[PDB]
RNA sequence: AUGUGUGCU
């Protein structure tokens, strides 16, 4: 994996939306569709203000 | 709001904005004081711009829960720096600058419910 | 102490005397009674869970040890103590969203 | 937030019909040569790295930057099926 | 405390201004010296700490300490999945494997 | 590697600008000096002190004249100018007018080589028989200072006013991150300014990365 | 023969290796196609220990049919990263979220940065 | 009302600098900025990878050693090997001796232009025929450089460690007043920087001051 | 592929 495959990876999502689920879903609320971001780590990384929403710690 | 400092009155007094302003120079009653009416940080710091009062607290003169008088679109308010911020962050979030001093209320503190 | 002494954690002293040979992989004993017991210390065996069980050596070679005193170090201790962590300075206060 | 949003959601009856819409919009676009597009020329979706999204990176983006501006004209019945489809493959590559 | 009092440093102006906030508080006493300001902070488990990326002091004092702090039995690469097409079974073609 | 710098400039007042790829932890450590220095190192002006014919205290009211005393003493600070040369650290302006008119930054008489960079600011208002003789003071102060701090008691009893001379109105800053194919941890500096007009946001900033190297400098020379 | 630069033994990978998802770790083939045993995606690590039961077998069980079984010791050491789980005695969970570098971090007015930053709202 | 530069580096570890006096809040202005540099960048040095006589991976033991192989590498990351010139890029340091005596860092083979600052380390205890013939291969980096990236296979069962470069320790900085009787708001800066030895904490405090520059030197040419 | 059990949510 080196610089060109990524940002031609980068180059593949733009406005691609990807579906995140809870563990008990239960509302319809309870899957979401954000945009991507290539960050590091290996965690997934989750806006704060949807937490209530499908009940996430 | 503090200790009363020295004396608790401005409700009509016409002395009190010019006397009683000084006292809290002196050493008599603190800035954001309930000293009726208003309080010497009412009297003391008025800001002309919105803007500027902001710039004033970033020079560690008047912090951002001191009551003091400010000027949003045109008119006088009592009020502290921070809550006319919080009313310009509402503001230029949604760029609408009118709607935004008035959906907001600026007479209370903000909780879950406001 | 107790918690790791009684949960056969670490290997301690089974009678008074000095000490012989504090190696990676053995420590021996000098028992006043003309007897130098031979002791394993195990370095990586495999937990039931998937961690790992760890003794290290604790004294030095040439030094008078008393029976029940540690030799060695269990998977979670720290000279004897139970050591299940650290000790981290922490504040407590918000910071950013993080 | 996603391009003016508000304006589409209102510019049609049901919200899902402007799904629909948008939708099949990208897939004639994508199908037929990414040329049938009608607000190529200074007022169009742009990229990063390059300016490249001149060409085919996403094929909703365009749909909904589309139907923005009164170009296109969506409907239950507008076009004859297979005429539609014929001549659609014959005008682009 | 005593450390930097000796080695020739004293109240820092941050410090100063933490301390006039905290005042205000409720947590010193009004009257006493810095010295001692910072005195009745440290007692109560807070003292004054810096912004690290800017060198403002967070106005407030916080409690600070060292507490005991464990590393639990989960981790992350232990529950990790990402993959986009792989095997099936040949007796489901549900995808696993 | 090396960061490009990006403009987005509104007019004489507001502008945007956008400095990336930066090392990790750079971006605050760049954004946050300048803008301690922006907010109150720039050299600029301000109405230090007032004084007006019949007005004795801040808090007063003169018929006449609509406005409160305080509300055209906010106006007075609203106001910006600027010296055309170095030489001139304080000077007075000079106003003068009476009758169904109103006052606006222009009215003030032109003294030598001073600019008022800001003319249509609305002074007062006056009504009928309504006389209005004031003078202002401008210093080269740098920054905001309390008028209960200096009262430049030019006349005798003329009044302090809170000098603006810090001439951006205000900075903020904020580090996004940007990525570099390999890494994504990659600071991205977007510093926001805003000024009166004296100065464009971009002179601000030059003037800043000035300060700073003046201040670097000063680790030369021990001791 | 790339993928055979650490099988050792005839049949075994050495030890002291390093495997990596997708690596060979074992290699057998039945009816000829590779069968072989790898490291799946999540992680391999460094090889410890390799045990292996033979047919000539000093009185051990050994499932129906099989006539060997290879087990290799594979570890690995895993450092605190962004995801781990952490807890004190007095029962706050909770995960880390970011490591924050020495620079950017709350530090006494000695020069002791802090070491971990808990959320008062929790208490 | 020039900022004079004082100093006072008690040895080679230690080091401690003055500035006086700066206007208003200018301290804490380059106090912070600093501190960043200091512990975020700066060219470090330190130990990248090991091979022993006889252990193949990571997790062993040596006949004849208190500390299995992990301790005993654990103890070369807090070792300071001290070069001299820019083109000390990969020394190899080498080690090998026996019987009872703990393996002190002072019984490396000295090279060329490259002394340990680091002398008392604890590596190791012997045994009763304990014996350790090893080589210490030492790189030259900047930052935090975890052993699972750069993976530098020296020999064939060379063991990599986690790149530790970071010449300064700690950093304080602290601002008082005084100076100059006519503005009694004013700024004193004292930093205070915490070294291994390495690198003295003027050379480290020029360095910085460099790299502060150079980046400011960044907003030069827009778009 | 089902049951038992534990762990986390
Ligand atoms: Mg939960």
């Amino acid at each position: 994996i080196k610089d060109e495959v990524w940002d031609a990876l980068e180059e593949v999502i733009h406005g691609k939306v990807v579906l995140l689920n809870r563990a008990p879903t239960l509302h319809r609320l309870g899957i979401q569709a954000f945009q991507p971001v290539l960050v590091e780590g290996q965690s997934i990384q989750l806006h704060p203000l949807v937490c209530e929403a499908f009940n996430a710690d | 709001k503090e200790k009363k400092g020295a004396g608790l009155e401005f409700a009509t007094p016409e002395e009190a904005l010019a006397a009683h302003e000084r006292g809290e120079v002196a050493l008599n009653a603190p800035i954001k004081v309930a000293g009726r009416e208003t309080s010497v940080g009412r009297l003391k710091y008025v800001f002309a711009n919105p803007d500027e009062a902001l710039l004033a607290v970033a020079h560690g003169i008047v912090d951002l829960q001191d009551v003091v008088t400010v000027r949003y679109m045109g008119k006088r308010l009592e009020t502290s720096p921070g809550r006319i911020l919080f009313a310009r962050i509402v503001a230029e979030a949604v760029e609408d600058e009118k709607v935004a001093w008035e959906l907001i209320q600026l007479d209370v503190p903000q909780e879950k419910n406001s | 102490e107790r918690v790791v002494r009684d949960s056969l954690a670490a290997l301690y002293a089974e009678e008074d005397g000095e000490v012989a040979k504090v190696d990676g992989n053995r420590i021996v004993v000098r028992y006043e009674d003309g007897r130098l017991v031979e002791y394993p210390l195990r370095r990586f065996y495999r937990s039931n869970q998937g961690t790992a069980l760890d003794q290290r050596p604790r004294v030095v070679v040439g030094q008078r040890v008393r029976k029940g005193d540690l030799l060695a170090d269990g998977p979670a201790s720290e000279n004897g103590f139970l050591a299940l962590g650290q000790n981290v300075l922490v504040a407590i206060m918000p910071f950013d969203g993080y | 937030a996603e391009p003016g949003i508000d304006k589409l959601f209102g510019m049609v009856d049901s919200k899902y019909r402007l799904t629909v819409v948008v939708a099949k919009r990208a897939q004639q676009l994508l199908r037929h040569g990414f040329k049938n597009t009608v607000l190529e020329p200074e007022e169009r979706p742009k990229m990063q790295t390059l300016e490249g999204l001149f060409d085919d990176p996403n094929a909703v983006t365009w749909a909904m930057k589309e139907l923005l501006t009164g170009r296109l004209v969506f409907g239950e019945n507008l076009v004859p099926e297979d005429r539609l489809q014929k001549e659609m493959e014959r005008l682009y590559p | 405390f005593g450390k930097r009092k000796g080695e020739g440093f004293g109240v820092d102006k941050r410090e100063v201004e933490v301390l006039r906030r905290a005042e205000k508080l409720g947590l010193v006493t009004p009257g006493k010296t810095p010295e001692e300001q910072l005195k009745e902070l440290f007692l109560q488990g807070k003292v004054v700490l810096y912004d690290g990326r800017t060198g403002e002091p967070i106005e407030g004092p916080i409690v600070v300490g060292q507490m005991f702090i464990m590393k639990l039995y989960h981790m992350v690469e232990d529950k990790m999945h990402a993959r986009s097409t792989g095997p099936y079974s040949l007796i489901t073609q549900q995808p696993l494997g | 590697k090396a960061p490009v710098f990006t403009v987005r400039t509104q007019g004489r007042e507001y502008g945007e600008f956008v400095l990336e790829p930066l090392e990790r932890g750079f971006g605050v450590t760049l954004g946050n000096p300048l803008r301690r220095i922006l907010l109150s190192s720039i050299p600029g002006t301000a109405v230090t002190s007032v004084y007006i014919e019949d007005v004795l205290h801040e808090f007063s009211t003169i018929p006449g004249v609509k406005e409160d005393v305080v509300e055209i003493i906010l106006n007075l600070k609203e106001l910006v100018v600027r010296f055309l040369n170095p030489s001139l650290q304080t000077v007075t302006l000079l106003l003068k007018a009476e009758g169904p008119k109103e006052v606006k930054a222009r009215d003030f008489l032109p003294v030598a080589d001073v600019e008022i960079m800001n003319p249509d600011l609305h002074i007062a208002t006056l009504e009928e028989g309504g006389r209005l003789n004031m003078e202002v003071r401008v210093d080269r102060g740098v920054g905001y200072v309390p008028a209960e701090k200096h009262g430049i008691k030019d006349r005798i009893n003329a009044i302090p006013v809170d000098a603006v001379f810090s001439p951006v109105r205000r900075v903020a800053f904020q580090v996004e991150d940007t990525r570099l194919g390999q890494r994504t941890d990659l600071d991205k500096l977007t510093l926001r300014i805003w000024t009166d007009g004296s100065v464009t946001p971009l002179e601000a900033l030059n003037q800043a990365v000035e300060i700073l190297r003046e201040h670097l400098t000063y680790f030369s020379n021990p001791q | 023969e790339a993928a055979l630069r650490d099988l050792d033994e005839e049949g075994v990978v050495r030890i002291g290796a390093e495997v990596k998802p997708g690596d060979i770790l074992v290699g057998r083939t039945s009816f000829v196609k590779d069968t072989s045993l790898r490291v799946p995606p999540g992680e391999g690590g460094i090889v410890v220990r390799t045990v292996r039961l033979r047919r000539g077998d000093p009185g051990v069980e050994l499932k129906p049919g099989v006539r060997e079984v290879v087990r290799v010791y594979v570890a690995q050491k895993r450092k605190l990263q962004v995801g781990d789980k952490l807890a004190n005695r007095h029962g706050n969970k909770g995960v880390v979220a970011k490591i924050l570098p020495v620079e950017d971090m709350p530090h006494l007015p000695d020069g002791t940065p802090v070491d971990v930053i808990l959320n008062p709202l929790g208490v």
